[PDB]
């Protein structure tokens, strides 16, 4: 599956995750900042929400 | 490699590049390093001035771009990216650029130093709407810019300790002032006709250095864009800025000195992933590392500053984009998207108000939504989602720039003011985010004279103008031609009258007061409210 | 998320993926942290194992890449690249990945930890080449392979000192040892079978292992493909490394803590950009950093040790590929190139010698041109190219590895040699460089057993083969087939006869004595001349 | 002129650098190694030759 990837200090680069979740890291409460996405399903905490998907593509979004 | 591009500046000599404008060639002179490279144990410390070299210092390409955090909220999106780095990041980042007419002139020339928006946390100089390709060639001016330090690294500060001073950012910046002060010249550049002018939390920074002397006397005129020094959102307090880094310091792994030398063991990205965190409480349009009141670079608060210093030999042009709040609400305020109208409920206003005015108590939050609900349609969607975008706007931008400009007035200073109204035919965005905070910036640079780039008629003939005030203002103090001029005369901001006009494909219409009952309750009762509270 | 991918490990629990394997299912734990990141002002110290976590862990891919350089060489050249790192580089890289078949067994099985080659310098477990996909599918077995520190980050040693200990990056690969001694189990691996394998500079560790008798108890059988730890490129003194450590210490920018101090605030990318300075004198195949006796880890030289070690309980498998030094021989060896048959000269191929042999001074160097020069043909420039590789070859890889083997003989230990002489169909260097450095490590993995791969139905059988001796030896010491043989048995390598088989597309042929000629000089005479010179 | 550009630490991208010179930043002494292309032309010192093109496109190999 196509995923976005990236670090906080990195493009979107889109990285095939094969079949696997890709996830989207992101700041609990506001500002809303996204802190990073790339395959697998990580666990965020309080500080960052971590929303996992598994299809279609840019599902990561 | 043989031609006019070499130029003998106090510490060597280096070798520019030929660029041409669409009208012509143009002297670029990308990449000049004005400091040694603030890394290892210079980080965290005041910028040191870069040690001579030997040779021809190649000059035909930009430099770093100082390590900081990408957003990457849309990928793919322009309108989100067109803002993002451009170049590897670097500590090894502080290096100024310079752009001069094809051949420089012999007659020197009014020099325009452009400082980047980023709200502290990002930036770059290297960027192409920052191109100063055009406003050189066509109108015939010398720019610069500058890389300064931002986020952690350019403001984390421990107050009265010498290893982590704070505001370091603004210093690199005020060094690249000397820089010009002491070099411009060679390059056919008026060392008297300095105008620096600025965006968002750029914009603050000019303002940041019309009130600190040691800088002061680097430049004559000065120009803000969409930012002030003395908002909500461009300073802290020694204790809070004391707070966040010591906080971030925890945050990371790590006695003052102490805390800063661990600080320096940590890792560029380390640090970057953290900034976000110190952040008190959820609120938009506020950032965790900015300029802090040391009281020795900010020997006081903006507000006290503006309040009492002289200003009568000042020329400043101040200004605000029509919907200034609009582009912050995508950051988390309730209902907002960029995929749709974004039509709220007076369900979720009230949320938005809680966030967007952060500071305010309870009562001061009600006393907003009074202000901005119109009772004889409380709930209409509409007006509510404007009216959210509304308290980002005045609260944030508007009232403080109002503020300023009315306190420079008074003090003598020659204040021009305006209210650039103009939605780009190319804008990314929906329609109800109007004209967007940093979207006029295209224009004033010049960009849509590049017959490659997409953009109307209008337009272009529209950029040239807007070109045109900004130079004579940066040539001499008002922004208007002479005999020959299209008469519309732009009135200087008086206190009194609070004139000010209208940048738009139609001619200069001029307007009095600006948001004068909405700032009243801002700028004068708020405080009081807050302070009660 | 929820089949049987689910694992409590000591420290918590770790939800794994299946792969699918040409011939079926497969579980991979990719990224299993085991140890603290060494970050910060935990640079250049000994590993620290990883503090528990709470939840189930991610193991669903590859972590980072040990910050490290980046060979440029040949940009877009198959051959070079599919070395480089495959993974963003980080200091926070030490994490081991795991394979087992799908479904994981209850009989406990073999397992194979793989330990990268890369010069010190270089290498991810994360590479393409690596895959334990097949060896565990195929033969089943549970493959293993950690990521240690290399570079300046890994072996900086200024020994004696509690900052900078050295060898480092060994203790990284150690602890990754200990893991599996003591988690292996839950995935159904032996915690007997270890047999640890590696190529180059990682097959130099592994014998690196079996010397140090704290490392020595974690593992059982041994491998190496195309390296020793008594090679001449492998180990420092702990004056050199001493030297070099504070040579760079000091192009950087920087009393031991002290030094280190510095060095802990100076950025990856600072230190690399410089660690190939501090080498002394022109040469190839001669690495910056790599261990040193510090007669703590190696208690004495490598040779030492090998020389008196009690090694009758080993099981040994050393062996090296045709035409090692051809490789290296591109990287600053007069006349070379990969695009062309690199015919040198008689007056080339004098220098070829000062450079490839660096530490010989002139007297020996004229006894390496007098041994390898045919004086019968003395400027036949085919004969003068491969001498030249030959040289490499035999001074840093062959000669050892021969040297290894008798001394291990010698004290008892089973050992069996080979020399793979099968050039893949696939190759992308020039047919002069035969077999080089490295490129059998594709088919000891199984990678031809991939249909998708572009092979030879030769090359897959072969493949395979491969693969068993391999296993087999891994689950028992005797690299053959039981009564079910391809009858040409493989002889162990005894001191007195020195047999040893050929491994190519044709079934085992053996041969006796490892280039005994050459290597009497080399490792007999030419140490007595250098000391005497 | 599209030339090449990497650091020590970074792989062979290809970047457009318009109207200039690009170079090849090497080691001068054996091992030879490559420390990096780009566009422009800058100065090396007695540590690292740099060798700078200008056509045609992947010059700076
Ligand atoms: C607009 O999009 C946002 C994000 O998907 C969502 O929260 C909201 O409900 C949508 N609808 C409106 C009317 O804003
Ligand atoms: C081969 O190529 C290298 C590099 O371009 C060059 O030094 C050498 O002269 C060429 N010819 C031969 C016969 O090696």
């Amino acid at each position: 599956t196509m995923c976005y990837s990236h670090t906080t200090t990195s493009r979107a680069i889109l990285t095939n995750c094969g079949e696997n979740s890709c996830y989207r890291k992101s700041r609990r409460h506001p500002p809303k900042m996204v802190l990073g996405r790339g395959c697998g399903c990580p666990p965020g905490d309080d500080n960052l929400e971590v929303k996992c998907c598994t299809s279609p593509d840019k599902c990561n979004y | 490699e043989d031609p006019q591009l070499l130029v003998r500046v106090r510490g060597g000599q280096l070798r520019g590049i030929r660029l041409k404008a669409p009208g012509g060639p143009v002297s670029a002179f990308l990449g000049i390093p004005f400091a040694e490279p603030p890394v290892g144990s210079r980080r965290f410390m005041p910028p040191e001035p870069k040690r001579p070299w030997s040779g021809v210092l190649d000059a035909t390409t930009f430099q770093n771009v100082c390590y900081q955090y990408v957003d990457t909220l849309y990928p793919g999106f322009e309108g989100t990216e067109m803002w993002n780095p451009n170049r590897e990041l670097s500590e090894d980042c502080l290096y100024l650029n310079v752009w001069t007419p094809y051949p420089r002139p012999a007659s020197p020339t009014p020099v325009l130093i452009w400082i980047y928006g980023g709200g502290f946390y990002s930036g770059a100089a290297s960027l192409d709407v920052y191109d100063g390709r055009f406003l050189a060639q066509v109108e015939g001016a010398v720019l610069v810019s500058m890389n300064y330090r931002v986020g952690t690294f350019g403001f984390l500060a421990l107050p009265g300790s010498r290893e982590a001073p704070g505001n370091v950012g603004l210093l690199d910046q005020r060094l690249a002032l000397q820089w010009v002060q002491e070099n411009i010249a060679a390059f056919g550049g008026d060392p008297m006709s300095v105008t620096l002018f600025g965006e968002s939390a750029g914009a603050a920074s000019v303002g940041m250095h019309i009130l600190s002397l040691p800088s002061r006397s680097l430049f004559h005129r000065a120009v803000l864009q969409s930012g002030t020094p003395n908002g909500p959102w461009a300073t802290v307090s020694a204790g809070e800025a004391r707070r966040r880094a010591t906080l971030l310091a925890r945050l990371v792994g790590c006695n003052d000195t102490e805390l800063i030398a661990c600080l320096r063991t940590r890792p560029a990205q380390d640090l970057v992933d953290h900034e976000w965190h110190v952040l008190p409480q959820e609120s938009i349009f506020r950032f965790s590392f900015v300029p802090v009141v040391d009281g020795d670079f900010l020997s006081d608060t903006p507000e006290a500053l503006i309040n009492t210093g002289d200003f009568q030999d000042l020329q400043v042009l101040v200004g605000v984009v029509k919907d200034e709040g609009s582009y912050f609400l995508v950051y988390g305020v309730p209902g907002f998207s960029k995929d749709n109208e974004s039509l709220i409920s007076r369900a979720q206003f009230l949320a938005g108000v809680r966030i967007g005015v952060p500071q305010a108590s309870d009562l001061a939050a009600e006393a907003v939504v009074l202000h901005y609900t119109d009772w004889l349609h409380p709930e209409d969607p509409t007006h509510l989602r404007d009216a959210m975008s509304a308290v980002v706007g005045d609260h944030n931008v508007v009232c403080p720039v109002a503020q300023l400009a009315g306190r420079l007035a008074a003090q003598g200073a020659r204040v021009y003011a305006y209210i650039f109204e103009h939605r780009a035919s190319t804008l990314t965005w929906p329609l109800w985010m109007g004209v967007p905070h940093g979207y006029e910036i295209e224009f004033i640079f010049g960009l849509p004279l590049d017959p490659s780039l997409n953009y109307t008629t209008e337009e272009r003939i529209f950029a040239q103008r807007l070109m045109k005030y900004w130079t004579n203002f940066a040539r001499t103090g008002d922004p208007n031609d002479p005999r020959d001029s299209k008469s519309p005369q732009w009135p200087p901001y008086t206190t009194a009258a609070q004139q000010y006009v209208s940048l738009n494909l139609k001619p200069l219409e001029v307007r009095r007061g600006l948001r004068a009952q909405t700032c009243a309750f801002w700028n004068r009762f708020l405080p009081k409210l807050l302070s009660a509270t």
